[PDB]
């Protein structure tokens, strides 16, 4: 994350972290119940082998109260695109049942109707992780947050030097140095309504971080709320 | 005089009190003068519902999201379990 904030105890509760073969955290996810992870397609061909990792607020200091979980089984789009990133979205059901605690809570999948003139419609959202502090900076030791304004589709797509599908959309700031980066990929991008926080979109790709002209893009979860339902009720 | 101007709106009952009037109020009109409707679509206020709204022959409503039920009112939003979704985390 470049700019925003550090998140306080239990505050990004929702937030997983895939990480590597060496412990690395490479990814971002949102934690979607005990068993079930939402993450970025594309983060599934980071890793030879990866867990999630949960309840984890600072990478560098083993403070505890964290756990490692095994992924029993991935859940890709079939229709992913490794070129544009279209249909950005999977879901890993864990083989051990998560056990929500402080700092590790599950974030509300919204109705897709109501989501999109609710919660799509707000003038800003909630994109967390473990990611850059700087496009060319290193990931950072504490969960961090930020705030970042919805963008409109139109404004969006003319800043982009590549396609933005209706799978997609843009969140943040066009010159503010504030935005998602790398690591922070897979990772939640939460809405707030009433003081609930309902998963909104998954932290895809962009063009750098926080440069000017140029947004973060998400995918619109609310295109595959349907197709998320589905993948979670298996085995 | 007070109701000589008959203040009250959509078959209401003026009726003056000590030193002002009052209104009684028909079934789905309330404010001073029964002059709003206590009736909300989604569109106003969410239609008063704690999460999802939605219209069912002009009329709302209310859901809430797994691990919630809907409190009796037909609007609230009750987690049954624990630790519920989309809740910062205490203690
Ligand atoms: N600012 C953000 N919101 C953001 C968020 C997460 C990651 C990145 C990012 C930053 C630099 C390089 C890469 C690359 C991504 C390579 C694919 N690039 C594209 C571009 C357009 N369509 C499909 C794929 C990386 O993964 O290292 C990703 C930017
Ligand atoms: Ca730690
Ligand atoms: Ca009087």
């Amino acid at each position: 994350i470049v700019g925003g904030q550090e998140c306080k105890d239990g505050e990004c509760p929702w937030q997983a972290l895939l990480i590597n073969e060496e412990n690395e955290g490479f990814c971002g996810g949102t934690i979607l119940s005990e068993f079930y992870i939402l993450t970025a397609a594309h983060c599934l061909y980071q890793a030879k082998r990866f867990k999630v990792r949960v309840g984890d607020r600072n990478t560098e200091q083993e403070e505890g109260g964290e756990a490692v979980h095994e992924v029993e089984v991935v859940i890709k789009h079939n229709r992913f695109t490794k070129e544009t990133y279209d249909f950005d979205i999977a879901v890993l059901r864990l083989k051990t049942p998560i056990t929500f605690r402080m700092n590790v809570a599950p974030a509300c999948l919204p109705e897709r109707d109501w989501a999109e003139s609710t919660l799509m419609t707000q003038k800003t959202g909630i994109v967390s992780g473990f990611g850059r502090t700087h496009e060319k900076g290193r990931q950072s030791t504490r969960l961090k947050m930020l705030e970042v304004p919805y963008v409109d589709r139109n404004s969006c797509k003319l800043s982009s030097s590549f396609i933005i599908t209706q799978n997609m959309f843009c969140a943040g700031y066009d010159t503010k140095q504030e935005d998602a980066c790398q690591g922070d990929s897979g990772g939640p991008h939460v809405t707030r309504f009433k003081d609930t926080y309902f998963v909104t979109g998954i932290v895809s790709w962009g063009e750098g971080c926080a440069r000017k002209g140029k947004y973060g893009i998400y995918t619109k979860v609310t295109a595959f709320l349907k197709w998320i339902d589905r993948s979670m009720k298996t085995r | 005089d007070q109701c000589e101007t008959s203040p009250c709106q959509n078959q209401g009952k003026c009726k003056d009190g000590l030193g002002e009037y009052t209104c009684t109020c028909l079934e789905g009109f309330e404010g001073k003068n029964c002059e709003l409707f206590t009736r909300k679509l989604c569109s106003l206020d969410n239609g008063d519902c704690d999460q999802f709204c939605h219209e069912e022959q002009n009329s709302v409503v209310c859901s809430c999201a797994r691990g919630y039920t809907l409190a009796d009112n037909g609007k609230a939003c009750i987690p049954t379990g624990p630790y519920p979704c989309g809740k910062q985390t205490l203690e």
